[PDB]
């Protein structure tokens, strides 16, 4: 279910077949033209929509234009040459910019900024004043 | 001797860069070392 | 009808109220200063119309009314060089002998020991020379007398103010509706037929009538106060018969279809005037009226309110190929709904008019005594040169605007624009290659010269004497233009230019015009060329295409037209933006534009200017070291920029000591720029954060806090005082070295 | 601790406005809150913000 | 004298100067006819080039070998006139503007907006302040012995290191 | 990849994460502020490290911080 | 006319003005005491 | 009509199928050179190859060389397309050197395989010897 595209050389590479590649999942109501990423303009297909890039940011620009521009909502997909897959965006099917409770702390300072060490006290050791 | 220049600059200049530069490019792109 | 008049009556308030509030016109900075990026803010975004209203109506009456403003301003600066003609010139002592007396229309008051600058030109008469050539434009006219210049002087002061007050008049109280905008075929036909078409005219009869017999007296020898007043050449055919034997005829056999009695004034003779060594006005006659019925006829082509006619939109729409899809459908909407595709074009047009402007004036030089004045040829080529180049960059600026603000996908589906977009790796990463395939061959050829010569060996260098590069293919065109006149050109006498061989046409002792011979040196330099104009073309090119979005940064166009970068992530973002790639860009107009001056001054000067003595011994300016100095770096460097630089380091004491002046001035704000260049912001704000403190010491601080420049900011004033400096440098040096040899 | 209205000076070291003053608008009752305090600038700082949340320990009161 | 140096009415270099001067702009003179605007212009030239010779002349000024004035600034106060005087009259002015402007910021800086003032002047207010820095020194000097000219130290905002 | 802290000035107004091109940030339950959240950095390793989270914390100073890391393909920002 | 004499109070007019009075201060004077290298006159 | 398509009928592959590059004249070319066809051994791949190369990279040294002019204007060219050979072997070498990965098993079923080490090696052979025979053949063409 590919959307209706020319073609362009703005697409993938290499990379794709030997490193991940990501394609992205939409439903439309109807057939609207969008901006592509990579290429200039493409008509998206009503119902289910597959589509693959290169990139995250790629992929994440696309839902940014399909979110506030055309109401509509994506799935995020890493996809591997032997062929396993990675479901990313939503991580756990709610937004990120919305809490949800479930969700833990991950790389958190309890201090304010000004409060990190001198890089003189941790001399000789293998981290940072950051790391602390 | 009188004859040793005509034997070391293109032995220095020519030669000796080809194998230090073929020597970092083999040491550079192996992987476990 | 379609065409119609649609007018707002009373549409702005005239008032003084908005003049005291700096920033009205856009909403983030009406609330007033807090830093004084403010105060930059608002000179950056004062004319930048689109983005204070989103209605394409008041865009356009904005942009109506400003184009008064700047009419008037031209009206002013015409008006003004017409008085200083008629009061601070020396126009009289020079009609009567433009061979010996110099030109000159400002004179400096003495105060500061500056009077030196008043130069002793001739004629009882002290002033600075001027370059611009406004004498040898008003012989061409006919002037003769400063009683006229004041009439042109106040006729240009009149129609300054009634521009000034169009503009008020069409923003305030008859403001035009969005539907007289948008008629693209109307306005046409009326720029064609009455802005050209009734131009060139009217032109034509100022010069049948006017121009031509007065100047024919001027030519014979007769004394400007002889010659009589120009209505009495509107009244007795006897005295425009006596000139041009054919006014018995009168008007008669114009309308029974006999136009060959007129070959008196409409003359296809070639050449110049042997006299004056400009070209023959019976020919310019000519040339004004043939084009005249060309651009009437070329303003019927387009449908207004009668049936007739074509429309535009399907022109375009019927223009599809197999390879481009469905062609130039959406063209339309493009181009009536958005002013900066317009400029894109437009400014793309005009800057490459004024660069073949300049290429035809000092090949066949229009004006009388204008080809022997050799400070005013040099100035007037290179002038044309850098106003073209600024203004074709400016085009590719619009070009990256239109992508980011108005383009829109939806109205462009599978049409050429979106085509671009699609194979857009392909266009760069090929336009890439030509670049560093014409660089390493047309640059390279010097080095080789360079080394070559150093070590001893120049029977081995791309010379004249060695291994030849010829430009064969512009000498065999040269062969054709010489042969032209009988053959190809049956009924012309003598060829368009010189340049391509022919006689040598001297003027009071001086060279006006020589055929250019082309040889390996000037095959060489004509890559150099091809190369900078190349790399140029690919910055403004890559900044277009990739104007929306990157592999780099997939929502480039969310960001803007001029954002700074998007972080040091994603290695190095900094100079993505397009209005970066207009930055660069304009770098390489830079050095493009100066190789062009510099091959223009150099190759006249080796081998066309000079003077002469008996059985025609030809003397150059710089005796002919054109095609064994110009092969290698040092040879450039040595006998184009070292030896003519005399004149201007020598220049002290004498009048032309302001060139001196300005000369260091430039060398100065050239290295000044490379301060805003090299650095950037982070180091110059906790610098401003030191310095305030000391004024927070004393207790004092200013309530609009002091902020370093932006980054954008930065790299604007960088490049201004980039090409001040450097354009500058070379604006004192071009004349200081040309008014020493002519 | 200060109240409503009342002119502090700010005693953060990474602060934009260390040992500078202004005044508290709001201060959070809810001991949860970590750092309670609104307060409000009349100069901006490099983000061109106006206020920022402190602790209690971090204000100074001038009279 | 002062570094072997010549007072200028005594050097027969710096005299040398004064009549090439003159020279340079008579041979110029000569081309033109009596009545003329640049034979009137060049007269009154050689008028204010000879003034400027005899004014150094007197002046008591330093001429060195290369006969061209030289200035003193050690503080003898025989050669005042080219430093110490002229040196005096720029403190007065500078110290002047410095300190009315002082003045505005600090007045206008208890409002509602001190910044609107800075771009659109109030003139009545800047007018008279402008000339009441005719006594600076007196007035920098009581602000001093006051507390008023220097805030204290837990005033100024400092960078994290100190 | 890179490294992204979250300190405890964090007031959870969610404009990190609304910022963020790469999807490395969200909002998780916290009972230390009025809106009872703050942000999380999960997935630093899509961290591209373009820095527009800072750019949008309204903290004085910040409550989200990028530090550089070792360069992988997805930080590099590689479409090849 | 309060509105004319606010725009006459921007910082750029009164720039222009107070240096065109100031710069015209320096030629004037400089028109009647000329070459004053020093005191000396 | 339509000369554009997507390559392979995939619109997201960044290719694009032109008459440049997917058309009869290519299509029948490519496939007929020495790097892509079909029964060859790679040493046959590589000698061939350095065949047509070490022919016409004699012409510029020996037409515009520093010693074009003299008695032995063709002897000094020759030797220095010979010595341009020995850098162009040198980096065939040092590619395949670094580029493949050793075998393990002796299993080896494709031993025509000419992206491997060890076919590698017979193609960088076969490379040095056209492209010398190459040179001493036009040796004997121009010595006419
Ligand atoms: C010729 C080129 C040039 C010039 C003129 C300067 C000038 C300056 N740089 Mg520099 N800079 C340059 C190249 C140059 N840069 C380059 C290539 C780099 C590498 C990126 C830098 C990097 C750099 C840094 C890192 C620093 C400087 C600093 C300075 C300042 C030193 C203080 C000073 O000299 O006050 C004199 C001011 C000038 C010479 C500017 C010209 C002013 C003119 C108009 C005065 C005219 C003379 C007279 C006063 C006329 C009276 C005025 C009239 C109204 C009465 C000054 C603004 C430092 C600084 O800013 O500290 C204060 C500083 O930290 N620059
Ligand atoms: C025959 C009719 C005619 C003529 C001569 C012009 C001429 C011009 N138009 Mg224009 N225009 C026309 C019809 C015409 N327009 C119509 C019908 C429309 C509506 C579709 C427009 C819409 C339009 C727009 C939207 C704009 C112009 C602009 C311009 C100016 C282009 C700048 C230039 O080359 O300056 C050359 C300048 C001169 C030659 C000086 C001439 C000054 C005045 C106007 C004299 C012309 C009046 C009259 C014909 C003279 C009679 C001579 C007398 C001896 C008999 C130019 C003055 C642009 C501009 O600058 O606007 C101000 C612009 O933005 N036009
Ligand atoms: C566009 C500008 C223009 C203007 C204003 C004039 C104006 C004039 N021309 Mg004319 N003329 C022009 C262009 C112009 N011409 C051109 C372009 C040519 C060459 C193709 C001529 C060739 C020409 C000749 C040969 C003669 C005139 C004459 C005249 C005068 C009387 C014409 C008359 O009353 O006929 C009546 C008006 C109409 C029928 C309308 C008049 C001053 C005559 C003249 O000089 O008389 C003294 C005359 O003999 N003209
Ligand atoms: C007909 C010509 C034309 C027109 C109408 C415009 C119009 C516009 N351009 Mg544009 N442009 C042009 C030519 C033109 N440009 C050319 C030739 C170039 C290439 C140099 C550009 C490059 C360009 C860029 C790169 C940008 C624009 C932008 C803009 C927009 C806002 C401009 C603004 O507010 O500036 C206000 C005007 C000023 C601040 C004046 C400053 C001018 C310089 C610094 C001073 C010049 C020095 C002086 C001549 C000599 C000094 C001597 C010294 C001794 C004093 C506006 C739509 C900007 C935009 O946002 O687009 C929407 C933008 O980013 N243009
Ligand atoms: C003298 C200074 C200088 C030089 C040499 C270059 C060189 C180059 N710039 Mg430029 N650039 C400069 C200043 C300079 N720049 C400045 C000041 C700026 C700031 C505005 C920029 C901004 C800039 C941009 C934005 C762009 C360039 C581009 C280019 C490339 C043009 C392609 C080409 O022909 O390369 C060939 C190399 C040369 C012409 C120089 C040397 C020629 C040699 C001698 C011949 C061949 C040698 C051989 C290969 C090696 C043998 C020698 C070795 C064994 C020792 C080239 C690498 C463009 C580019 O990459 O497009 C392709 C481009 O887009 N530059
Ligand atoms: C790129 C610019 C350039 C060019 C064209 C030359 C050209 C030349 N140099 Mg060189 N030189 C250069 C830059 C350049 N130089 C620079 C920058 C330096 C300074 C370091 C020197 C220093 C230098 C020295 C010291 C000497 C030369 C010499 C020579 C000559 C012979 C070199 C030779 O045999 O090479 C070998 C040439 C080749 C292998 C040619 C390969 C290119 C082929 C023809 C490309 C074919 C492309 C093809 C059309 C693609 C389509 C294929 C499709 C149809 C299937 C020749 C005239 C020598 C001499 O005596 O001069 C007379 C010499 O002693 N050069
Ligand atoms: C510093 C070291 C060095 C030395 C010793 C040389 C030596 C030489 N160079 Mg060279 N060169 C160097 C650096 C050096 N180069 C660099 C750095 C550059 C780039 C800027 C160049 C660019 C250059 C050019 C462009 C040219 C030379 C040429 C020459 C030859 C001199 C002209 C002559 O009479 O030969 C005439 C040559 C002969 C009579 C036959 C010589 C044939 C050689 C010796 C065969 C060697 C065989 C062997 C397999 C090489 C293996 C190389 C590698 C494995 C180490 C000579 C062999 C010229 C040349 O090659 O002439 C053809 C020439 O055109 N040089
Ligand atoms: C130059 C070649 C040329 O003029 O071909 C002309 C060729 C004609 O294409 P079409 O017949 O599809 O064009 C029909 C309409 O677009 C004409 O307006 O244009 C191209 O195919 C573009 C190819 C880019 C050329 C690569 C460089
Ligand atoms: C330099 C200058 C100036 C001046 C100018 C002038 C002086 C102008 C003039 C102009 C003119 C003076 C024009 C005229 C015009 C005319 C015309 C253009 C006519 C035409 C006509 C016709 C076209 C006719 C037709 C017909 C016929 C033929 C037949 C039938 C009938 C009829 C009628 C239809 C000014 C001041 C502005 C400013 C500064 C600069
Ligand atoms: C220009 C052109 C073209 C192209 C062409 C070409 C590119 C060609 C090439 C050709 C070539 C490039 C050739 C080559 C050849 C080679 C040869 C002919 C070889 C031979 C060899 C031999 C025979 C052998 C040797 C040997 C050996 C190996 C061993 C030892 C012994 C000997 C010595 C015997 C075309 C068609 C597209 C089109 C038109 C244009
Ligand atoms: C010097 C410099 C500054 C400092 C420059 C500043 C803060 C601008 C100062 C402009 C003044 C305030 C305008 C008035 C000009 C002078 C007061 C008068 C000079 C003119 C003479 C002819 C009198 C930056 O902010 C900056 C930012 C980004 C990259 C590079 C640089 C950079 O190189
Ligand atoms: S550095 Fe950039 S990509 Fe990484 S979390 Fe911050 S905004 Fe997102
Ligand atoms: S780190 Fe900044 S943007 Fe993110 S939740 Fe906290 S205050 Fe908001």
């Amino acid at each position: 279910p590919s959307p209706i595209f020319g073609g362009s050389t703005g697409g993938w590479l290499r990379k794709a077949q030997v490193e991940e590649k990501y394609v992205i999942t939409w439903d439309s109501p109807k057939e609207q033209i969008f901006e592509m990423p990579t290429g200039g303009a493409a008509i998206m297909r009503e119902g289910p929509n597959l589509l693959k890039l290169a990139r995250k940011e790629q992929c994440l620009a696309l839902g940014t234009r399909l979110r506030s521009k055309y109401k509509i909502k994506y799935q995020f997909y890493r996809v591997f040459p032997n062929g396993e897959v990675q479901y990313l965006h939503p991580k756990d099917g709610v937004y990120p910019e919305k809490v949800n409770a479930g969700r833990q702390g991950v790389g958190q300072n309890f201090r304010s900024i000004g409060k990190n060490v001198s890089p003189i006290e941790v001399k000789f050791t293998g981290k940072q004043p950051y790391d602390l | 001797m009188i004859n040793l220049p005509s034997l070391f600059v293109p032995l220095v200049g020519l030669l000796f860069p080809a194998v230090a530069m073929a020597s970092l490019f083999l040491h550079v792109e192996k992987r476990l070392l | 009808k379609n065409v119609q008049i649609f007018v707002e009556k009373d549409a702005v308030e005239t008032s003084f109220e908005k003049w005291s509030q700096p920033g009205h016109f856009s909403r983030t900075l009406a609330k007033g200063p807090k830093t004084t990026t403010w105060i930059w803010n608002l000179h950056a975004d004062a004319h930048d119309f689109d983005s204070q209203t989103n209605s394409l109506e008041e865009v356009s009456r904005k942009i109506f009314s400003a184009h008064f403003g700047q009419l008037a301003a031209i009206f002013l600066w015409i008006s003004g060089m017409h008085f200083h003609g008629a009061y601070f010139s020396n126009y009289s002592a020079w009609l009567s002998d433009p061979i010996k007396i110099k030109q000159s229309s400002q004179v400096v008051w003495p105060i500061v020991g500056q009077e030196i600058l008043n130069a002793d030109v001739g004629g009882n008469f002290q002033g600075v020379q001027t370059t611009s050539g406004w004498f040898q434009m008003w012989r061409a006219e006919g002037i003769t007398s400063e009683v006229e210049l004041y009439w042109i002087a106040i006729g240009g002061l009149i129609m300054s103010a009634l521009m000034l007050f169009a503009g008020w008049f069409h923003y305030h109280k008859a403001a035009p509706k969005l539907e007289w905008f948008q008629n693209a075929e109307s306005m046409m036909n009326h720029h064609l037929a009455g802005l050209l078409g009734l131009g060139c005219l009217s032109w034509s009869g100022h010069q049948i009538h006017i121009a031509l017999p007065i100047n024919k007296l001027l030519d014979a020898g007769v004394s400007p106060q002889e010659i009589p007043l120009p209505h009495e050449f509107l009244i007795n055919r006897d005295l425009m018969a006596q000139l041009y034997p054919s006014f018995e005829k009168g008007l008669t056999p114009f309308f029974s279809g006999q136009w060959g009695v007129y070959s008196d004034f409409l003359t296809f003779k070639g050449g110049l005037n042997p006299v004056t060594g400009g070209l023959w006005l019976s020919d310019i006659a000519h040339h004004h009226l043939a084009l005249s019925v060309l651009f009437i006829i070329a303003g019927h082509m387009y449908r207004t309110n009668w049936g007739i006619g074509h429309s535009m939109k399907e022109i375009l729409e019927a223009h599809k190929g197999p390879f481009t899809g469905e062609g130039h459908k959406g063209l339309y909407e493009i181009l009536t709904t958005s002013w900066h595709a317009q400029l894109a074009i437009n400014l793309a047009m005009i800057g490459s008019l004024s660069i073949i402007v300049a290429h035809h004036m000092y090949a066949m030089p229009p004006y009388p005594y204008i080809a022997t004045d050799y400070a005013t040829q040099l100035s007037l080529f290179t002038h044309h040169m850098w106003i073209g180049g600024f203004c074709v960059v400016g085009g590719a600026a619009h070009g990256a605007i239109f992508m980011v603000r108005d383009y829109t996908p939806a109205n462009n589906y599978n049409n050429l624009l979106d085509r671009d977009l699609r194979h857009r790796d392909e266009i760069i990463s090929n336009l890439n290659w030509v670049c560093i395939f014409l660089g390493c061959h047309a640059f390279g050829f010097y080095i080789h010269n360079d080394t070559m010569r150093a070590l001893g060996r120049p029977q081995d260098m791309f010379s004249d004497k060695a291994i030849q590069l010829q430009p064969i293919f512009a000498q065999w065109i040269q062969n054709i233009h010489l042969l032209a006149p009988g053959t190809t050109a049956p009924n012309a006498l003598a060829t368009t230019s010189y340049a391509f061989g022919g006689d040598i046409v001297e003027v009071g002792g001086k060279i006006a015009m020589m055929p250019i011979k082309l040889g390996t040196a000037d095959f060489m330099v004509h890559h150099i060329h091809a190369f900078t104009i190349h790399v140029t073309v690919l910055i403004l090119l890559k900044g277009v295409l990739y104007a929306r979005s990157s592999k780099l940064i997939p929502d480039k166009a969310n960001l803007g037209f001029r954002f700074p970068c998007d972080g040091p992530g994603r290695g190095g973002t900094c100079q993505s933006s397009s209005w970066d790639h207009v930055f660069l860009g304009l770098f390489w107009m830079y050095n493009a534009i100066s190789v062009v001056i510099f091959h223009f001054s150099w190759k006249m000067q080796s081998d066309v200017w000079g003077t002469v003595t008996a059985d025609g011994s030809i003397s150059h300016i710089t005796g002919g070291n054109f095609a064994q100095s110009s092969i290698t770096i040092n040879g450039w460097l040595r006998d184009f920029l070292w030896s003519q630089a005399s004149q201007v380091i020598q220049s002290y004491g004498s009048a032309s000591s302001a060139y001196g002046l300005i000369f260091l001035g430039a060398h100065f704000i050239w290295a000044f720029s490379l301060m805003f260049l090299f650095s950037g912001r982070g180091y110059w704000q906790e610098l401003i954060e030191s310095i305030v403190w000391a004024h927070n010491k004393l207790n004092f601080a200013p309530a609009i806090q002091p902020r370093a420049l932006s980054i954008t900011q930065g790299r604007a004033v960088g490049l201004a005082h980039y090409l001040l400096g450097g354009i500058g440098t070379t604006w004192a040096f071009f004349l200081a070295r040309s008014l020493s040899i002519t | 601790g200060p109240k409503r209205g009342a002119k502090v000076k700010i005693l953060r070291k990474e602060s934009y406005w260390y040992k500078g003053t202004g005044s508290v608008v709001a201060v959070d009752q809810d001991p949860n809150t970590r750092y309670p305090v609104v307060v409000r600038f009349n100069k901006v700082n490099y983000a061109n913000v106006s206020t920022n949340n402190y602790a209690l320990d971090e204000i100074q009161e001038v009279e | 004298d002062i570094s072997g140096l010549t007072p200028c009415k005594e050097s027969k270099q710096f005299a040398k100067r004064e009549k090439q001067a003159l020279k340079k702009l008579q041979a110029s003179l000569k081309l033109y006819a009596d009545d003329s605007a640049p034979a009137l212009a060049i007269k009154a030239t050689m008028e204010k080039t000879k003034k400027r010779f005899d004014n150094y002349g007197k002046y008591g000024l330093l001429c060195g070998s290369d006969g061209l004035p030289h200035l003193i600034v050690s503080g003898d106060q025989r050669h005042w006139g080219e430093f110490i005087t002229p040196g005096i009259l720029f403190l007065y002015i500078a110290g002047w503007i410095g300190w009315v402007g002082r003045s505005y910021l600090i007045a206008i800086r208890d409002e509602k907006k001190p910044t609107q003032k800075e771009i659109i002047i109030d003139v009545p207010l800047a007018s008279r302040l402008l000339f009441r820095g005719f006594s600076w020194p007196v007035a920098a000097y009581r602000e001093l012995l006051n507390g008023e000219l220097v805030d204290a130290a837990a005033a100024a905002a400092a960078a994290a290191a100190a | 990849s890179h490294s992204v802290k979250i300190y405890d000035t964090c007031i959870g107004c969610t404009q990190c994460v609304r910022a963020c091109p790469t999807d490395v940030l969200e909002m998780i339950p916290w009972g230390g502020c009025k809106a009872k959240q703050i942000a999380s950095a999960p997935r630093t390793e899509d961290c591209v490290g373009c820095k527009r989270c800072e750019s949008a914390c309204p903290t004085d100073f910040l409550s989200v911080r990028v530090y550089l890391w070792h360069e992988t393909t997805r930080s590099m920002g590689l479409a090849y | 006319m309060r509105d004319l004499k606010t725009y006459l109070s921007v910082a750029p007019v009164a720039s222009t003005l107070w240096f065109a009075a100031l710069a015209g201060l320096l030629i004037e004077i400089n028109r009647l005491f000329p070459d004053a290298l020093t005191f000396p006159f | 009509a339509n000369f554009i398509k997507p390559y392979n009928d995939d619109p997201f592959v960044g290719h694009l199928a032109t008459p440049i590059t997917s058309s009869a004249v290519t299509r029948s070319l490519l496939k007929n050179l020495p790097a892509y066809r079909f029964g060859l051994t790679p040493l046959l791949r590589g000698l061939e190859i350095g065949l047509a190369h070490g022919y016409f990279l004699i012409g510029p040294f020996f037409k515009l060389g520093p010693l074009r002019n003299s008695e032995i204007a063709l002897f000094a060219g020759f030797l220095s397309t010979i010595g341009l050979i020995l850098i162009l072997t040198l980096g065939l070498t040092i590619y395949g050197a670094v580029v493949f990965k050793e075998e393990k098993v002796m299993s080896s079923a494709n031993v025509n395989n000419l992206q491997t080490k060890k076919a590698w090696d017979q193609f960088k052979g076969g490379f040095f010897v056209g492209a010398c025979g190459s040179a001493g053949f036009a040796l004997i063409c121009l010595y006419v």
